[PDB]
């Protein structure tokens, strides 16, 4: 795994000692080389995980997320120009090296063995995102966005450390196998309830759950495109990855103590799909869509079926690609007009006649068009929750209907019916944004053909 | 039904694009002998509706209603099929009368043309389809059920009875439309014409409720 | 009421401008553009038919539980095409 | 740019200066400026409009924004995202609203009651059950190869 | 070159479209006449529907009660 | 028809209920009148893959119908006399079922009303 | 001859049978004249800043900006917790949550007790 | 669905449907004629004429204009504006 | 029968060329309506044959291949079945849509 | 709600009622002859009290006329297939491309259509040549401190174009 | 783009529903119709467009001859 760690380090002084019109080809080319390098990883088989050291290992939950991260970096790096290319050279280098250090702590986090190392690399994942969104937050409340961001994620993720140290000095070391192979059930004393509540509540904060989802929308409407893609895709599915690992312990009380969180997640999934039907600020609709999909994820995690975990990890990867793509299209539209609102930029079936093809393709993946991965995820989660209860399918189908309607409203609101004919500044589509769309929607369809890779440990 | 209404929609679109995409039955009145390929096409289609005995439209509709009559039915659905066959007869005859054999009410500078190879090929092909394919398909099916075939009297005649009384009923409505009185809406007229009340009520109440709850309760 | 004379005059200047524009819009320099620079049925009902007929012998029969037929119904007056033996005919009919 | 005092803190009181400022600010008639009032639901100080306004505004005026009936300077009623045509069409109905709902509920209730009257009272053409040849067609239903013969016969009638 | 438009008069009809219109109507009517007469009798049911069963008490099996 | 109108308006006793037609014990006015021949050779009826609710009476007409239809396939309009005769056999089956209906109807009516209007 | 067209929140009141359009006082003429004057001046400003051949960007309507800033950012100021606000908040925020919570408790206790009896149809229920 | 309109053709069609109207004459029917001064007909039948144009050509004209056409030349001009009559 | 499965799968695969063709063409074909009409006609004439074979004998058969995510006790392949409905509905739909291809050649001449 | 004045008037209000009732009588009445009869009957009904020197009785009869009209309207009033509400409602809006485009083309296609783009360039120079002085002076010259009208005066002064004309002239041709 | 103008004073209305309804409105006492417009709708190739059962009786003019030939076949 150090074969992946150390070139991610050595991509950083590259960016320092390259010059003007020389950083760019180096960073993008070499990051795509690292994408091939981790495409080499996928060997995992049968009995167990694969151990890349006495320190690192990979579960098959971790392999598609790690490949998704090293796929998403060069896409992101090309995406984050034309809004900072006119800024200074040293600040641009600092931005690129910030993203590289960010990816490095993401690889650190996904290839964890011990949960304490996982926690250190969790908040090391946190700290570059803060600096990016605050330095290039590009709107008047990036102050409040970063402040809400860091205080929610730390103050939720703070007692998780205490609970993990307590588990450390009551059950030996914290390798995932020695967390396994030795775990004993823990009864319904209230200390067990608070310990489970601490761990599960910290990752509830990081998903988000419904009672703590206003962490999200300021932190995406007042962020640059790179930090937004990082935050949405890699950080929310990293929180899901963490709960998927640490839910191995404390199974004999999660049945008794999991009842309020499921109901909060279900009714809040309905309320969040309702709240993103009527808002302006088009950038935020993807954020509330993300809250809806993560509520479905949390339903899938707290029910404990292998069907549920397969559907959960498929929903994770497909929604990560969908949200990162659709953030990039919203950034394209904001590069067109300086509005960020929804009802202003209209028309665009005439003009840019193939940008609409990418909007349609993203909107139908967010619809969960049926050969795609998102319908695979949502379908197996609905199957597992109907085996959980014979009644919850009302909420799932009503989520499906309202999700169809707001995704279609996003499609046919801003890009259907009449141009406002006082715009007269939008350029025809560059090769760059079309290349970014092509980097998004080739792997999603190629996994739609052969999806046996991305299913979880319970394959 | 597939052969049937594909041919019917295609004839309708032929008429509509023949008359400058105006599409409405008022301001369309008399178009018989404005070339009668399309008028022949529509009278073939709309008399294949209810099954002029016995064509392709006869077999499906009338064996369905007589087998429903020879079944442990729900005693109200039989009367529903009765009234529905009468209704489909009367609007079929009314749409033929108002479309073709009325008096010509359509704006001037006529540009009617159907000397057109693709349209005569398509309409030819589907009238030849909808005249033979019902008998051809219905003949060589493997018998997947036991046909009844043993009906009482005044229960096999009733199909043709309802279609003929529908023709006569729409005919007398037509010959009252020839009169001049300027009658008034009696609210069953309004219930029939204005979709009665379901799309208006649902499409003006169900959007307003969920978005009243979206603004006050949910968002703000 | 009627137009004011100012509206009439303004409107006729717009008449002249709109007619000059629309007459400019009909391009006709006598050259609009300029250029800078059995087989159907044969290939389509042979070549995918050849490829699918190659696909539907070999790979599809090496996958064992694959394309399978609901059985050809045998009738009591027939005989078996494969080895050859008859099925006994049906018995007495009467009172039809 | 944008002026700081073109934002909007606080409701109506007091009446001279704040209503004069809102008339200068939202570009409205002075005594047609209506706050909601202040029940503390948020809502700022934004005006109340005649609330339907979109199957109104008859389409031959030739304003600026062709599919929204805008005129670039109207104060734009709070619930406009629910009022773009393609979302909610509040046309003046050809009949009523109460007459609509009462006749629709009456017709659907009567038809479902006649469905129940049908469900308790079937039709049948007067014919007994079929004469299945081998013990109500046994050995070709769900299984039972040699478990129990189930003797039942038919007699010629 | 092709057909012309006229103003407030009855439009002209070329002979081909009208002769195939009459042909298709007459061949529908010939088909339904020949099919109504050749074998079926699809209006009827080809077999006499009986009375209530036979109205024959002391037949079909009863005791004299 | 009007028989169902009588069954819904009038007394529901003498009009028999469907799907519970066998009520009276058999051969009450028959005695010794039964053949039920059924010479349709059930093993052959299963050998040719027939359908449920076709493993019934008049089966050998269907056997020869499918046999002549298979054996004369390009003669598209060949087998019609066997089709008509199978229709006639099922017509006789339908007549026999109607006779069974009004048998049990007139038994229930005349027997029960005779006993309870002379007792 | 007509029940005088009772209105609703959905059925708009058409321009014909108001019947306030027929009691024309001088105040209505004054209001219509001033409203036409306001629309005239706004269309004048917009058309002069709309037909400029050097104007590259968008016309930047302050009406849309003002409505958006009133809609999103100008909610949390201003506010006071009233009886109506707190009542509707605890009703439409907590009510459905606790209702769905109790009914899933009921369904889960039914299914747990019933499969604790063992008489459920899980003879093969593999895909759990 | 595009037959070409022209100024002579629209002039002929409008004058045809004016001449077909009853209470005017085919003698004193000028292109430059008033619906108020010399033809002498009232506002009511003037808007009946406006209705005849709307029902022939297939589009409404607004009532901001129907006050103030009053002559056939401005009728031809206004349908020339609605249709933008050049090839 | 190899003929039966072969002709049904090529009735499927004849509706695969033109989409990828004009996704791969970039040189705008003039005869594109004629091309789509003649490939629908070829699909029709290939679909007429096995339905006649079906009514001729029976031989009522399913195809099933390329299983993906055969994960738990289930599996799912791309699989479709020639019984009676999916057997002999397809010629009617192809025939109807072929005539609509003619009518939409004419009706959409001006776009 | 109209650009000219603050109201229609009584006269045009009665006139719009007459147009609507006559149109609804079209939508009610087929065969056109009994239609012509009933239209002349309606004309006589308005001829009964046209010459009222009173005004309040006239507007009260207007309100009662609106009541008997709204009681007697049609479910589908016959809207023409070019009107809003009708069958078209910008039917061929697929090709109603605004003309601020067509300059953002590659110069290969600008070489494909040379004369049209040369004449369009001199159109734009005509636009910019008389944009500042005449147009903005005539806008900030005539009216009161409040404009209070939605019309605008022409350029009757000497020469060039009436002001604010570009998005009026350069519209789609409504059948492309 | 010529049209040749099929002209006025030619229609001369006389079309029997319009003429009889001008009779009825004359007995009513109005005598002020729209006039000679709709004779292009009431004569020409128009003027007793066939009744509704005639379009259904239209089928056997070529039909009965073919049917008698097929009976003889
Ligand atoms: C549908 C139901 C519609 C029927 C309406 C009910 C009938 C009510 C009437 O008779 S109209 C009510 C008031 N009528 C008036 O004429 C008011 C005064 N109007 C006039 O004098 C006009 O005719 C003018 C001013 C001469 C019009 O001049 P234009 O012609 O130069």
């Amino acid at each position: 795994m150090l074969k992946y760690i150390i070139p991610t380090m050595m991509l950083m002084p590259l960016t320092w000692l390259s010059k003007n019109s020389m950083i760019w080809i180096n960073t993008t080319l070499h990051s795509l080389l690292i994408s091939l390098t981790s495409l080499l990883l996928l060997n995992q088989f049968g009995d167990n995980s694969l151990n890349f050291s006495l320190t690192f290992f990979s579960d098959s939950l971790s392999t598609p997320l790690l490949i998704l991260t090293m796929w998403l970096l060069p896409l992101m790096l090309m995406a984050s120009q034309h809004h900072l290319s006119k800024e200074n050279l040293a600040r641009k280098k600092l931005f690129i090296s910030m993203l590289i250090l960010l990816q490095l702590f993401l690889i650190m986090t996904f290839t964890a063995t011990e949960l304490i190392f996982f926690y250190i690399m969790f908040e090391a994942t946190l700290v570059p995102t803060l600096i990016i969104i605050t330095r290039w937050g590009n709107q008047t409340e990036r102050l409040n966005a970063g402040l809400y961001f860091l205080f929610y994620t730390l103050a939720g993720s703070l007692p998780l450390l205490v609970a993990l140290i307590y588990i450390q000095n009551t059950m030996g070391s914290l390798n995932f196998l020695i967390l396994q192979y030795w775990v004993q059930p823990m009864p319904n004393s209230w200390s067990n309830t608070f310990m489970w509540l601490a761990c599960m509540m910290a990752f509830m904060v990081k998903m988000p759950l419904y009672g703590l989802h206003l962490w999200l929308p300021k932190a995406h409407v007042e962020a640059p495109i790179a930090g937004s893609m990082v935050l949405a895709a890699i950080l929310l599915k990293l929180g899901g990855y963490g709960m998927m690992r640490i839910t191995l312990l404390l199974n004999p009380i999660t049945d008794f103590m999991a009842y309020p969180f499921i109901m909060l997640s279900l009714w809040g999934m309905i309320m969040t799909s309702s709240i993103c039907l009527r808002q302006t600020d088009l950038k935020s609709l993807i954020a509330y869509s993300s809250v809806s999909h993560m509520a479905l994820v949390i339903v899938a995690i707290l029910i404990q079926t292998p069907w549920s975990y397969m559907g959960a990890t498929a929903l994770m990867i497909a929604h990560g690609l969908t949200s990162s793509m659709l953030f990039c299209l919203a950034n394209s539209n904001y590069e067109r007009v300086h509005s960020r609102t929804m009802i202003l930029a209209r028309g665009l079936q005439t003009l840019l006649p193939l940008m609409a093809a990418w909007w349609l393709l993203a909107s139908l993946t967010n619809l969960a068009l049926p050969p795609s991965i998102n319908l695979i995820g949502e379908l197996f989660v609905v199957m597992s929750t109907f085996s959980w209860s014979n009644i919850t399918i009302i909420l799932m189908g009503l989520n499906m209907v309202i999700t169809a309607l707001y995704s279609l409203y996003m499609l046919i609101t801003t890009q259907r019916g009449k141009h406002t004919h006082h715009i007269n500044n939008i350029l025809p589509s560059f090769t760059r944004e079309n290349a970014l769309m092509s980097l998004h929607m080739l792997p999603l369809l190629l996994l739609s053909l052969n999806p046996k890779i991305i299913l979880g440990p319970l394959y | 039904h597939a052969f049937f209404k594909a041919m019917l929609f295609m004839c309708s679109g032929s008429i509509i694009h023949s008359l400058n995409d105006e599409q409405d039955i008022r301001k369309m009145g008399g178009l018989f002998k404005a070339m009668p390929f399309t008028t022949t096409a529509l009278i073939i289609g709309s008399l294949a509706l209810t099954g002029m005995p016995f064509l392709t439209g006869f077999y499906s509709k009338d064996l369905i209603i007589e087998s429903a009559n020879t079944s442990y039915t729900n005693a109200w659905a039989l009367l529903m099929t009765l009234v529905a066959t009468s209704f489909t007869a009367i609007y079929s005859t009314r749409i033929i009368f108002f479309a073709l054999l009325g008096q010509p009410r359509f704006p001037t500078l006529i540009n009617i043309n159907e000397n057109n190879p693709f349209l005569i090929n398509s309409i030819k092909r589907l009238l030849i389809g909808s005249l033979f394919a019902g008998f051809i398909i219905s003949n060589n099916i493997p018998p997947m059920t036991i046909p009844q075939m043993t009906m009482p009297h005044y229960l096999k005649m009733t199909a043709l009875t309802v279609t003929i009384l529908g023709f006569i009923l729409a005919l007398e409505i037509s010959n009252t439309t020839h009169y001049l009185k300027f009658n008034y809406p009696s609210n069953t007229f309004k219930f029939s014409n204005l979709l009665g009340y379901y799309p208006t009520i649902m499409h003006r109440l169900t959007p307003y409720m969920n978005l009243t709850m979206s603004q006050k309760s949910a968002s703000s | 009421s009627g137009y004011t004379p100012d509206e009439k005059l303004r409107l006729q200047q717009l008449r002249e401008l709109r007619r000059r524009w629309l007459k400019d819009q009909e391009l006709s320099p006598r050259e609009p553009v300029l250029p800078p620079r059995s087989i159907f049925a044969f290939t389509h009902v042979l070549i995918p038919v050849w490829i699918i007929h190659y696909y539907l012998k070999y790979h599809v029969t090496t996958k064992p539980y694959t394309i399978v037929e609901k059985k050809p119904r045998i009738f009591p007056g027939d005989t078996i095409l494969e080895t050859g033996e008859v099925i006994p005919p049906m018995k007495e009919f009467p009172d039809q | 740019s944008h002026i700081t005092k073109d934002m909007l803190p606080g409701p109506y009181p007091k009446t001279p200066e704040e209503r004069a400022a809102a008339a200068k600010k939202y570009n409205m008639r002075v005594e047609d400026y209506e706050p909601y009032p202040d029940d503390g639901m948020g809502y700022g100080d934004y005006p109340k409009l005649p609330d339907r306004s979109q199957q109104e505004r008859d389409p031959w005026y030739d304003w600026d924004h062709p599919d929204l009936r805008l005129n670039w300077g109207e104060p734009m009623h709070w619930d406009l995202d629910m009022y773009i045509r393609n979302r909610v069409d509040t046309s003046p109905t050809p009949v009523n609203w109460n007459l609509m709902c009462k006749h629709l509920f009456g017709f659907v209730a009567f038809m479902l009651f006649m469905f129940w009257v049908g469900e308790t009272y079937p039709t049948y053409q007067p014919v007994g059950p079929k004469q299945y040849p081998y013990n109500n067609l046994y050995l070709e239903r769900g299984g039972d190869p040699n478990k129990e013969p189930e003797p039942v016969v038919h007699y010629e009638i | 070159a092709h057909i012309e438009p006229r103003y407030r008069q009855f439009p002209q009809l070329t002979r081909s479209q009208v002769i195939q219109a009459e042909f298709f109507s007459a061949t529908m009517w010939f088909w339904i006449l020949w099919r109504f007469w050749h074998d079926s009798d699809a209006v009827l049911g080809h077999f006499p529907y009986p009375d209530p069963s036979q109205w024959t008490d002391e037949e079909l099996g009863i005791p004299p009660d | 028809g009007a028989h169902l109108a009588r069954r819904y308006l009038g007394d529901a006793s003498v009009e028999p209920e469907p799907l519970r037609m066998p009520t009276f014990p058999p051969d009450y006015g028959f005695p010794e009148r039964k053949e039920r021949e059924m010479v349709a050779t059930q093993q052959e009826m299963n050998d040719a893959q027939l359908v449920l609710q076709q493993r019934d009476y008049c089966a050998h007409y269907l056997i020869r119908f499918l046999k002549c239809k298979r054996d004369s396939f390009p003669n598209f309009l060949a087998c019609k006399h066997e089709q008509h005769d199978w229709d006639y056999c099922e017509h006789l089956d339908y007549v026999k079922r109607m006779k069974e209906f009004e048998r049990e109807r007139r038994l229930l009516q005349r027997k029960k009303r005779r006993e309870q209007r002379e007792a | 001859s007509f029940p005088k067209y009772e209105p609703s929140r959905l059925a708009s009141l058409p321009t014909t049978l108001d019947p306030a359009e027929y009691d024309i006082s001088s105040e209505t003429r004054k209001a219509q004249a001033e409203r036409l004057a306001i629309r005239s001046r706004l269309k004048r400003e917009y058309q002069l800043q709309y037909n400029d051949p050097s104007r590259r960007g968008v016309v930047e309507d302050p009406a849309l900006i003002r409505w958006t800033c009133a809609r999103s950012a100008n909610v949390y100021p201003n506010f006071r917790p009233n009886t109506k606000t707190s009542l509707l908040g605890a009703l439409f925020g907590i009510g459905p949550l606790i209702f769905w919570y109790y009914v899933f408790k009921t369904d889960r206790d039914r299914k747990e007790k019933l499969i604790q009896e063992g008489k459920l149809d899980r003879t093969f229920n593999i895909s759990y | 669905d595009a037959p070409p309109l022209t100024l002579e053709g629209i002039k002929d069609r409008v004058l045809y449907v004016l001449k077909l109207y009853d209470k005017i004459d085919p003698e004193k029917l000028s292109v430059n004629s008033h619906f108020m001064k010399d033809l002498g007909l009232d506002s009511l039948d003037q808007v009946e004429i406006i209705m005849a144009m709307e029902d022939e050509f297939g589009f409404e004209i607004p009532d901001i204009d129907a006050e103030k056409l009053m002559c056939p030349q401005e009728i031809v001009d206004y349908i020339a504006d609605k249709k933008d009559v050049y090839e | 029968m190899n003929l039966f499965s072969s002709l049904t799968l090529v009735t499927l695969i004849l509706l695969t060329m033109p989409i990828a063709a004009i996704n791969f063409n970039t040189h705008k074909f003039t005869n594109y309506p004629l091309y789509v009409k003649t490939t629908i006609s070829c699909a029709f004439i290939t679909s007429m044959i096995p339905t006649m074979m079906f009514i001729h004998t029976g031989q009522e058969m399913i195809i099933s291949n390329w299983h993906w995510l055969t994960i738990q006790t289930l599996k799912l392949s791309l699989s479709f079945k020639m019984d009676f409905f999916s057997m002999m509905f397809v010629p009617v739909a192809l025939f109807v849509t072929w005539s609509i291809m003619e009518f939409s050649m004419w009706y959409m001449h001006s776009d | 709600f109209l650009p000219s004045a603050a109201y229609l008037t009584h006269q045009q209000k009665v006139l719009q009622l007459y147009k609507r009732a006559l149109r609804h009588l079209e939508s009610r009445c087929v065969h056109r002859d009994k239609y012509r009869y009933f239209a002349c009957l309606l004309r006589a009904r308005f001829d009964e009290h046209k010459n009222e020197k009173d005004m309040v009785k006239a507007t009260q009869l207007l309100r009662e006329a609106e009541k008997e009209f709204w009681h007697g309207q049609h479910p589908q009033p016959y809207i023409f297939p070019e009107s809003p509400g009708g069958t078209s409602y910008e039917r061929y809006e697929c090709y109603k491309v605004p003309e601020w485009c067509l300059d953002d083309w590659h110069p290969s296609e600008k070489a494909m259509y040379p004369d049209y783009f040369a004449k369009r360039e001199q159109w734009k120079k005509l636009r910019r040549e008389s944009w500042e002085r005449e147009v903005k002076q005539l806008q900030e010259e005539t009216p009161v401190g409040g404009p209070r009208t939605e019309a605008l005066p022409p350029a009757r002064k000497q020469g060039d174009l009436p002001p604010l004309w570009w998005h009026i002239v350069t519209r789609p041709r409504e059948r492309p | 783009s010529k049209m040749e103008l099929p002209d006025y004073k030619q229609w001369k209305i006389e079309g029997t529903p319009l003429e009889t309804v001008q009779e009825k409105l004359a007995a009513r006492g109005l005598r002020d119709p729209w006039g000679r417009n709709e004779a292009w709708r009431y004569m020409g190739g128009f003027a007793n467009n066939v009744s509704f059962v005639g379009a259904l009786l239209k089928g056997f003019k070529w039909g009965f001859a073919a049917f008698v030939v097929a009976v003889g076949a």
